[PDB]
């Protein structure tokens, strides 16, 4: 039998998505499988400039396309993750 | 004598941080799991570059 | 595989500097702290050789207190620095003038431009002066010759100890030699400490020999100088080579503390 | 996980070791400029340490002190010993019956024959080993290498060395238990220390970690080769950890 | 007006050497005993702030991206040499 | 020997006790034997913090003969004391009452000796008092003043020794005020104080006359704020190789006389948590 009742509480942590945040409209997410081959953080931008087509005597000297290079900025997310394998062996078991 | 006496005070400041739409593009690595040799607290270092 | 700290460059990169870094893939890096941020102002012994008042004892103590790291790769403006861990077998590079033999105990010292100046990839008042990576007993003997330069250097006014400092002046090791800087206020305070030990050793234990607040004042001014002079001796050797790559560019080592 | 390193050993220094593996090997940039870089056996530094009595000393000098009295003990016996010149690196792997002896000395771990069939013991000779032991030991006795002089005449007089095996891990308690039985050495050490007014001597002793071993399978024994027998002590599962050269006085 | 006091004019004063770290480290000082006028009575954080600020402004206007000149926001008027 | 210790408490741990074990599971324990399985009476040096003669000299000497662990894993009553493999990075919570000066060698402190605190909980008249991890310079100071406040007693009156301990046994440092343990006049202090006397009598000759007169003829030249207190507290030789042997022997004497009052280095800290409660640490 029992004598003393026992009511406690174990809240669930709110799942927050980066790509579903208001922070995500500052970002442009692109995910890879691996990053080994394309490693060098050069990123070119082939930037077009619109031509002002007035009759000022001169046009733009080209249909000018400027390739501006940029350097990447890496950052690792390294987080520890502990799971008790002494109870994960019961996921291994699942016996009857 | 006069004196000018100087005061380094320090401010816990909350800041605004505005961006454009596609200001910085991120490329996210696959969430690579890092497993070491089995010690009792079998930690995984789960990481992405 | 290991801990890995990134450097961002404020400078617009020179392709020749990127080529020199890609030569120096295997190098070793002086770093203040293993926060994952590193700025170019933080990275390098530039942060040591910027106060020209300061001298070799504090150079060595900064290289003791600051993290010894291994260059791994360069990715655009970022630099990958893998922080070594005690017990693993790592490829490092000989940036100092001293050649390396196999099995040798390997030890960090700051480089000295007294006759053997060797600049680097420096741009915009920041150099990447890497520490001399030098044998253990040779490192201790470098510091011993430095402290005796700062001791004997006061008697430049006499021809005799002037000749003794000029006779010292020089450290010769296997197949690679170097001169040594003259101190005529770090080494000055170091030898203030040494001279207090030297004076008070004939002054404070004479009534202890016969048995074995004034005394606390004297032995306090003895022992704190003793601590400050002992702290800059134990060379804390960083590496221990298994095999040396020939022409002495690199060496596969095991890392110590 | 163990780190090993192939080393140039002379074929006139590969012996002993080559008969029965297991030795310490020290390196040194010595005085003659043509053969400056030399690696060294523990039996080879035993003929420099005074603690090996002169019979056993000249016994292994009759083994390979031909090379010793060629140039090398004229650089170690004759040219006076520093603890600086010699540095311990561990126990030999790869016996190497080749043309030039290329002995792959270990750095850290239990020195092993490859394939994990045989474990290499450390052969520490008898007179350099025993006399600084502490108590009765259980499974993880630590090995320390200590060079200890004693001041006699030539500002140092005589070099001598020990291999102290003790469970006492700590530096200052270990140097105090050295100071227990080394009162005599510090008597005559103080004597020529106060002899040197302007000239100098160089201090008493130098301690360093060498590793640990199984130490309940520890036993003494003997080897035998050219120039006869050699009573030694066999340290079985000798983990290697060369520590720092910590001096005392 | 040129100066406000002729000790504040030149070196050899109570600020320009004694609150300076050069003659202060001749006289000995402390890790954590920060002096709030030392940041200006040293020439060091004058010259370093000016060089970092000028090169970061020059690389803002070479573009017309750059960071590490943004470090003055922590020490913001005290890297502006203005005595906040 | 052994790297992962399982420890059973034979005493009684409750809900509050299994809560309070979590913070100590950051911290550090010395083990007497380095077994996989050890008794909780042996685990920690709390067995001999109740030495009734109560000398910091023997607290010191036994932690010199000990070997540290790192506590882990509040599961049941069992304690995973990972014996730290040398040169690996581990989280360590603090009970030493300092922010540890991030970037330094953090070291073992034998019994605090400013009060006898109960470390974990007092069950079955046994608490778990750990060595407190205070930095290397603070430990060197804390053994320095230990030897000093008995060094005065050999040649001065013991009442004057008491009146000078009344100042110098309270260590002045930021968040590090400690009261030295009513300093033990002891043979343990004697056997190393005599060697301090030996080293000073030897540096009385290993001292060059140049090394004597460096301060004494630099004070004739100019001034330094050390050098004034150093004023308070043909002629020379041309043998620099023998002076190098003098400096070598002098360095051996000063490192010996420093390791008198300079105990074992321990944890070299990777990352202290921003609340200054947990420290990633290497280099035991």
């Amino acid at each position: 039998s029992f004598e003393a009742i026992f009511g406690t509480y174990c809240n669930k942590i709110e799942w927050v998505t980066f790509l579903g945040t208001a922070l995500a409209t500052a970002a442009h997410a692109i995910m890879f499988h691996d990053l080994n081959k394309m490693t060098t953080g050069k990123m070119l931008f082939y930037i077009q400039v619109p031509r002002v087509a007035t009759g000022a005597g001169i046009p733009t000297s080209r249909q000018t396309t400027v390739m501006v290079s940029k350097y990447s900025e890496k950052s690792p997310i390294t987080i520890p993750f502990e799971i008790s394998a002494a109870c994960l062996t019961h996921l291994k078991e699942t016996f009857e | 004598f006069a004196l000018t006496v100087v005061r380094t005070d320090t401010f816990e400041t909350d800041t605004l941080l505005y961006s454009t739409k596609a200001s910085t593009a991120v490329i996210i690595n696959t969430p690579i799991v890092t497993k070491e040799d089995r010690d009792i607290n079998t930690v995984f270092h789960v990481s992405q570059n | 595989m290991e801990t890995t700290v990134l450097v961002t460059f404020e400078q617009r990169l020179t392709t020749g500097d990127v080529g020199k870094l890609s030569r120096l893939i295997g190098a070793v890096i002086p770093i203040p702290y293993r926060h994952h941020l590193l700025g170019s102002s933080q990275v390098g012994l530039d942060a040591v050789v910027k106060d020209k008042t300061r001298d070799y004892s504090r150079m060595r103590a900064r290289m003791r207190e600051m993290t010894l790291t291994i260059m791994r790769r360069v990715e655009g403006n970022q630099m990958i620095l893998g922080v070594p861990t005690h017990g693993q077998c790592y490829t490092i590079r000989n940036t100092g003038p001293v050649s390396w033999e196999k099995g040798d105990v390997l030890t960090t010292l700051p480089p000295v431009f007294s006759g053997e100046v060797t600049g680097l990839v420096s741009v915009s008042d920041w150099d990447l002066v890497l520490p001399w990576i030098v044998p253990m007993a040779l490192a201790t003997e470098i510091n011993q010759r430095m402290m005796m330069l700062a001791l004997l250097s006061l008697d430049r006014s006499h021809e005799e100890v002037r000749a003794a400092t000029a006779q010292l002046r020089v450290v010769r090791y296997r197949d690679a030699t170097l001169t040594l800087p003259e101190i005529t206020i770090d080494m000055r305070n170091v030898c203030i400490s040494l001279s207090m030990i030297a004076n008070l050793s004939s002054e404070v234990t004479l009534a202890y020999v016969r048995k074995l607040t004034e005394e606390l004042n004297k032995l306090t001014a003895l022992f704190v100088m003793i601590r400050q002079i002992t702290d800059v001796i134990s060379e804390q050797p960083a590496f221990l080579v298994c095999d040396v790559s020939p022409d002495d560019k690199s060496a596969l080592c095991i890392y110590k503390g | 996980q163990a780190i090993t390193a192939r080393f140039f050993v002379r074929e006139s220094l590969g012996e002993v070791e080559q008969k029965n593996l297991g030795v310490l090997m020290f390196r040194l940039d010595t005085g003659i400029e043509m053969p400056s870089t030399v690696l060294v056996s523990l039996f080879f530094l035993s003929m420099v340490a005074e603690n090996v009595s002169a019979a056993t000393k000249n016994t292994l000098a009759a083994i390979y002190g031909r090379e010793g009295e060629a140039i090398r003990t004229w650089l170690r016996d004759g040219a006076w010993r520093l603890h600086r010149v010699v540095h311990p690196l561990g126990c030999t792997n790869s016996i190497t019956p080749g043309a030039t002896c290329l002995i792959t000395c270990s750095m850290r771990g239990h020195s092993y024959n490859m394939l994990k069939t045989e474990i290499y013991p450390l052969l520490v000779p008898k007179e350099i080993y025993l006399d600084l032991d502490g108590e009765s030991t259980d499974e993880i006795r630590f090995v320390y290498f200590v060079i200890t002089y004693d001041y006699n005449s030539d500002r140092q007089g005589r070099p001598s060395a020990f291999v102290v095996v003790s469970r006492i891990t700590h530096r200052h308690t270990l140097i105090n238990v050295l100071r227990y039985r080394f009162r005599v050495s510090r008597f005559h050490f103080l004597n020529n220390s106060i002899s040197g007014y302007g000239p100098s001597t160089g201090c008493l002793g130098t301690l360093q970690r060498l590793g640990w071993f199984c130490s309940r399978d520890s036993r003494s024994g003997i080897v035998a080769s050219r120039a006869g027998q050699l009573s030694v002590v066999k340290l079985e599962k000798f983990y290697v950890d060369v520590g720092p050269l910590v001096e005392f006085a | 007006v040129s100066t406000n006091n002729p000790w504040g004019s030149q070196r050899g004063s109570l600020g320009d050497v004694i609150y300076n770290t050069r003659n202060r480290e001749k006289l000995g000082h402390n890790p954590s005993f920060y002096s709030p006028c030392a940041q200006f009575f040293t020439t060091d954080d004058i010259i370093n702030a000016n060089k970092t600020l000028f090169k970061t402004v020059e690389e803002y206007l070479n573009r017309s991206i750059c960071v590490e000149g943004t470090n003055s926001i922590v020490e913001k008027p005290c890297r502006f040499l203005q005595e906040a």
